[PDB]
């Protein structure tokens, strides 16, 4: 191979192989402040659906 | 006169004209919590695939 092939294919590799570090450090904060704060999409542990609620007069009043 | 109810008619549910205002949080409920935010726009695919220590996809 040309040295000019070796040359701009390490430059691509290395461009790509980067991004992919980038996205992975990235990764590892997300979870760690998706973990912590719960406010993400992740680690959502379900609670009670509220369309469980009988909102329905009951026999007695004060409820 | 007065005519004693007939047998299904002191258990119907009437409708009572009232002039208290109605109760606007009987449960004195406080602020709600704000929701997560959902998801929205396309999926686009995943930059690089996997990107599981050397599996390109
Ligand atoms: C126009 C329309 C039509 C177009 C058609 C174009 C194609 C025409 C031909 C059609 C057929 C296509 C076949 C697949 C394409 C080539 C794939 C390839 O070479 O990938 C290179 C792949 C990565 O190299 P690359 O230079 O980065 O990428 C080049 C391409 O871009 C590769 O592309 P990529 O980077 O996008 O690949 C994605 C990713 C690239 O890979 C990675 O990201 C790296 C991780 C790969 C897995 C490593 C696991 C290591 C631990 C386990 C090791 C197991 C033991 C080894 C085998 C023991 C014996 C069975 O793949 C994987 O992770 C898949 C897992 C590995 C399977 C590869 C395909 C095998 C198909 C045939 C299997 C036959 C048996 C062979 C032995 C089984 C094991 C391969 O090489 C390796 O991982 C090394 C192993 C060799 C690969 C298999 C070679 C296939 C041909 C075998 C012929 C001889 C068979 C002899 C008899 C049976 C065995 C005794």
């Amino acid at each position: 191979d040309a040295p000019e092939k070796n040359y701009e294919r390490t430059m691509a590799i290395l461009q790509i192989e980067s991004e992919k570090a980038e996205l992975r450090l990235k990764e590892l904060e997300v979870r760690r402040l998706m973990r912590a704060k719960g406010d993400g999409p992740w680690f959502q542990y379900p609670t009670i659906d509220k369309a469980l609620i009988d909102h329905s007069p009951k026999a007695t009043p004060d409820n | 006169g007065w005519v004693r109810p007939d047998l299904g008619e002191l258990s119907k549910v009437t409708k009572v004209k009232t002039d208290r205002p109605l109760p606007e949080n009987p449960y004195h409920s406080r602020a709600r919590p704000e929701p997560n935010p959902e998801v929205e726009g396309d999926l686009k695919p995943a930059r690089h695939g996997s990107r599981l220590f050397f599996w390109t996809m």
